[PDB]
């Protein structure tokens, strides 16, 4: 078969910033289209034989290319913008698609928000003991947790889950549950939720006490 | 110019399963119709394509004996049967119409989720997260523990016009999915007005309002 690569896999822009995304073929093709899909969604035919622009899209896209080498630009980057995007050629049996350049929009850097909750009494009484820490609006996406017990360290028994970047302020948010049974969080007291982020050297703490 | 495609499905593994496609807005026959799969939201795999006027197909060597695309010209209908399914067969499938030479895929279905799996569906559990720190604001949360299958929709109701609300992936654990939620309001709000968390899992028909409390 063809294949396409697209470069970057995944990139930034703040508003206004020119974009310019690239679509490889393995071998020379005549023409490329282009799909913009946002998460939870269907894609959506974007442009369409290297250069035309669909319907209803803004003039700010555009598309060029020839051979192997093909390429979508925005001149002026916009909220409206944040998806991810994938190429498709049909030059041969079968059609194929890049593994896609997930565009994401910039903005000023933001500490997390951090909270703390213990497990409910309600699930104390169903045999289990579940503590969940919120990192709430920050960026970049890259972070990381730990959790400790009065001082030691816990790896694993943890799950963590990233948010998409939101909508409305552009951030990031990541969930942290330390999951235990009942007498396995009834030993020890302390619980402490430690967060590192680029922002600050020093991490955000967020803790308590059973009692 | 429209493509609705048939509801999301829960299927045993090494059983079979048929999607619908139904068009509508054009002529149906002039248009080919073709299908992708969408594997945990990565990269695009294309299945086939069925001439609907002529009834001819062509399907991707991968998948010659997995996918099996008919149509009914009567009900404007295309679909595509899947046989052997297995756990690599979970994911997001969608029927695009082909707009023709130099046109692409102008026009997508909303998609359907199949899950291959041996669980059996159950209703989720709700646990409350509320703080035992003073500050500005207050965050509060959900816990949604051991549903199966996706999804979950969980909505809050405060007396708050603002909601900084955040929705955290389901990730799997103990073959049953587990979610979180959660909601930023002013610290003058709550607890003086009621805060709520609702969520719905339509696959077990069950809807678990939760009210969260002060500690
Ligand atoms: C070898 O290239 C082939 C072959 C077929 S086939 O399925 O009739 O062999 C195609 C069948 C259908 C094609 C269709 S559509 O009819 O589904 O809109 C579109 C395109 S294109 O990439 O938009 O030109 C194609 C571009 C190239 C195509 C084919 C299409």
């Amino acid at each position: 078969q063809l294949v396409l690569t697209q470069s970057p896999a995944i990139m930034s822009a703040s508003p206004g910033e020119k974009v310019t995304m690239t679509c490889s073929a393995s071998s020379s093709v005549s023409y490329v289209h282009w799909y913009q899909q946002k998460s939870g969604t269907s894609p959506k035919r974007w442009i369409y034989d290297t250069s035309k622009l669909a319907s209803g899209v803004p003039a700010r896209f555009s598309g060029s290319g020839s051979g192997t080498s093909y390429s979508l630009t925005i001149s002026s980057m916009e909220a409206e913008d944040a998806a991810t995007y994938y190429c498709h050629q049909w030059r041969t049996n079968p059609p194929t698609f890049g593994a896609g350049t997930k565009l994401e929009i910039k903005r000023a850097d933001a500490a997390p928000t951090v909270s703390i909750f213990p497990p409910s009494s309600e699930q104390l009484t169903s045999g289990g003991a579940s503590v969940v820490c919120f990192l709430n609006n920050f960026y970049p996406k890259d972070i990381n947790v730990k959790w400790k017990i009065d001082g030691s360290e816990r790896q694993n028994g943890v799950l963590n889950s990233w948010t998409d970047q939101d909508s409305k302020d552009s951030t990031y948010s990541m969930s942290s549950t330390l999951t235990l049974t009942k007498d396995e969080y009834e030993r020890h007291n302390s619980y402490t939720c430690e967060a590192t982020h680029k922002t600050s050297t020093s991490p955000i703490v967020k803790s308590f006490n059973r009692n | 110019f429209q493509l609705l495609e048939s509801g999301p499905e829960l299927v045993k593994p090494g059983a079979s399963v048929k999607i619908s496609c139904k068009a509508s807005g054009y002529s149906f026959t002039d248009y080919n119709m073709n299908w992708v799969k969408q594997s945990n939201g990565k990269s695009l795999e294309w299945i086939g394509v069925i001439n609907p006027n002529s009834g001819t197909t062509n399907y991707n060597q991968k998948f010659k004996d997995k996918a099996t695309l008919t149509v009914d010209q009567s009900s404007s209908t295309a679909y595509m049967q899947l046989n052997s399914l297995t756990s690599e067969d979970s994911a997001v499938y969608y029927c695009a119409r082909g707009g023709g030479f130099r046109r692409g895929f102008d026009s997508w279905g909303q998609g359907t989720t199949v899950t291959v799996s041996s669980a059996k569906t159950t209703p989720p559990s709700v646990y409350p997260l509320a703080p035992v720190a003073q500050t500005n604001s207050v965050t509060l949360g959900c816990l949604v523990k051991g549903y199966f299958p996706e999804p979950v929709t969980v909505t809050w109701n405060s007396g708050s016009l603002s909601s900084g609300v955040h929705t955290f992936p389901a990730v799997l654990q103990s073959d049953l999915y587990t979610l979180s939620s959660s909601v930023t309001v002013p610290s003058s709000t709550w607890p003086s007005q009621s805060v709520t968390c609702n969520v719905a899992h339509p696959a077990s028909s069950t809807a678990v309002d939760k009210k969260i409390e002060p500690n």
